[PDB]
């Protein structure tokens, strides 16, 4: 579970990623299209090459759910219920993908937080990013 | 991957064996139904609610047999794997949009199938040959993914 | 979670397994080590020969935990001199080879119990073994 | 794992700006505190419990310069990874005892400290080209492992 102190980084980190939420959002997505050349099975219908819109306001759709996420951390079982059951009844996303992305997006935020992601928020962000997969896989099975 | 001659051998002639309809739909039914999420190729299928629809369609049954047919080539060419199924690894991508996690997904349940086949007889040091054939043959059908 | 029809259907096969248990933890184990050689770096310390008295001893202790695991089903840890929160402090064993040991620890019920295996057992018994790697690894950081 | 002419230049002269004594002992301590499991092979270094005395351990700094130490010289030969790592490989499965997914854990966790590092200059065709080479050598550490 995130410790109190765990709670208290992942606002702080986020806080400070701001306006660029969605901006990383799109930065996250294509480092895990081209690192993971796997992960773009998913989108047969979105032109996936570096400038695309559609991988732009997508990222800004993840910045978002990560926000409410960030918005409801003592309850978010119950704030992505939602898109726990369209990953796994209608998208039905493999999930050994989201463990993918979490990490590009933890990258994304090293590039452009040096100043925040030192080692003890960088634990934290990768905990509050695991419990967000898990919710997002509760309803596979 | 290279083989232990008896452990190459394991392989060899409990294969002969397989009754590779029974064994090849089994293996892909009980996938559908145990990892619920791989149907997300196989909805052309048509009927897959309850688990028991799901084991008895004849498309499921029908499409497991030539999943274990190439899979029973590899088995000849247990050196070079990729420049087999490298053309498959080409197809399941490319065309197919298939994610890789669903083959290492499948050559785990098979294992069970044969266990389930074979009961004593799949011992330990046969299932551990199996999956020296599964896993390695898994990464040839998934190497060249752009 | 579990669904209703799971819990009775773990119930029912393990139940079928009776006093041999003991004697399918040990047999999981070997499938292990050799299966997965890599899940040999945990027991550098253990007679790993064929018949070890120290594998079954070992198959025991594992099994007792998965029937007491069971008679609680609402309540997964707990059992022996040092489980409760044992894994996670003085084992540390990495997640990765809890999922190693449900499969080969299925195998091995496959191969015993095919009456009892039917393609839905099967579902209940992944998602059982599944539950308790998560309560295992529950608080690991 | 293959790799490509652009690719090579790319990882190579990121490489060089690198300073393989502080990333070293970076990327090493970054894992002990990501992945706390870690420290199972680490008891004799001293206090490992708050971030800041895993970091400034002086015996942590002096092994992570050790290891990407090796890491770095594993760079040059990039056409034959299994080969020039055959010998660690060995010795961290039959010696050490060291569970091959502590390779994967470390190559992640030296991305984001390559990323935290060049900010910009990480870019995503430069962290592709080095996901492939870390998960490289990964595979390259555990080829031995029995
Ligand atoms: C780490 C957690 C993730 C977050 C925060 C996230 C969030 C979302 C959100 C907010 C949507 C928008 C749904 C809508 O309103 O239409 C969505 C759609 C989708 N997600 Fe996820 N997702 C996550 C991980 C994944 C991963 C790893 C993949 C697969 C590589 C994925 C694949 C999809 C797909 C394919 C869509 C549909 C896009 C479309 O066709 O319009 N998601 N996700
Ligand atoms: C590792 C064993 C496998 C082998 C050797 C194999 C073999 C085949 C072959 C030969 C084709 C059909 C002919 C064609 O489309 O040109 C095919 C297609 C396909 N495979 Fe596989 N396959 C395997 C595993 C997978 C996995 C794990 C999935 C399951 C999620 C899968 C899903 C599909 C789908 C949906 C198609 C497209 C429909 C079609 O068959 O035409 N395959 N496979
Ligand atoms: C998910 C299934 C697992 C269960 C139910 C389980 C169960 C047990 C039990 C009951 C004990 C003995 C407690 C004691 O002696 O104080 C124990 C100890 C231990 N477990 Fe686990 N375990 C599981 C997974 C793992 C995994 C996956 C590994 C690694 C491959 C592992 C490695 C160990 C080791 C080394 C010991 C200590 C034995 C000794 O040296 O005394 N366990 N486990
Ligand atoms: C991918 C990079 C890795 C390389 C190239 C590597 C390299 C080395 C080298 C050169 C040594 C010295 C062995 C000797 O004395 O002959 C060593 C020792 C060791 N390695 Fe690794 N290693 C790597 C990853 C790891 C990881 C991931 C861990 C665990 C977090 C680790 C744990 C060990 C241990 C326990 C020792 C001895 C520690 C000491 O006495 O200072 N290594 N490694």
């Amino acid at each position: 579970v995130l410790s109190p102190a765990d709670k208290t980084n992942v606002k702080a980190a986020w806080g400070k990623v701001g306006a660029h939420a969605g901006e990383y959002g799109a930065e996250a997505l294509e480092r895990m299209f081209l690192s993971f050349p796997t992960t773009k099975t998913y989108f047969p219908h979105f032109d996936l090459s570096h400038g695309s819109a559609q991988v732009k306001g997508h990222g800004k759709k993840v910045a978002d759910a990560l926000t409410n996420a960030v918005a409801h951390v003592d309850d978010m079982p119950n704030a992505l219920s939602a898109l726990s059951d369209l990953h796994a009844h209608k998208l039905r996303v493999d999930p050994v993908n989201f463990k993918l992305l979490s990490h590009c997006l933890l990258v994304t935020l090293a590039a452009h937080l040096p100043a925040e992601f030192t080692p003890a928020v960088h634990a934290s962000l990768d905990k509050f990013l695991a419990s967000v997969s898990t919710v997002l896989t509760s309803k596979y099975r | 991957v290279h083989l232990t001659p008896e452990e190459k051998s394991a392989v060899t002639a409990l294969w002969g064996k397989v009754n590779v309809d029974e064994v090849g739909g089994e293996a892909l039914g009980r996938l559908l139904v145990v990892y619920p999420w791989t149907q997300r190729f196989f909805e052309s299928f048509g009927d897959l609610s309850t688990p028991d629809a799901v084991m008895g369609n004849p498309k499921v049954k029908a499409h497991g047999k030539k999943v274990l047919g190439a899979f029973s080539d590899g088995l000849a060419h247990l050196d070079n794997l990729k420049g087999t199924f490298a053309t498959l690894s080409e197809l399941h991508c490319d065309k197919l949009h298939v994610d890789p996690e669903n083959f290492r997904l499948l050559g785990n349940v098979l294992v069970c199938v044969l266990a389930h086949h074979f009961g004593k007889e799949f011992t330990p040091p046969v299932q551990a040959a199996y999956q020296k054939v599964v896993a390695g043959v898994a990464n040839a059908l998934a190497h060249k993914y752009h």
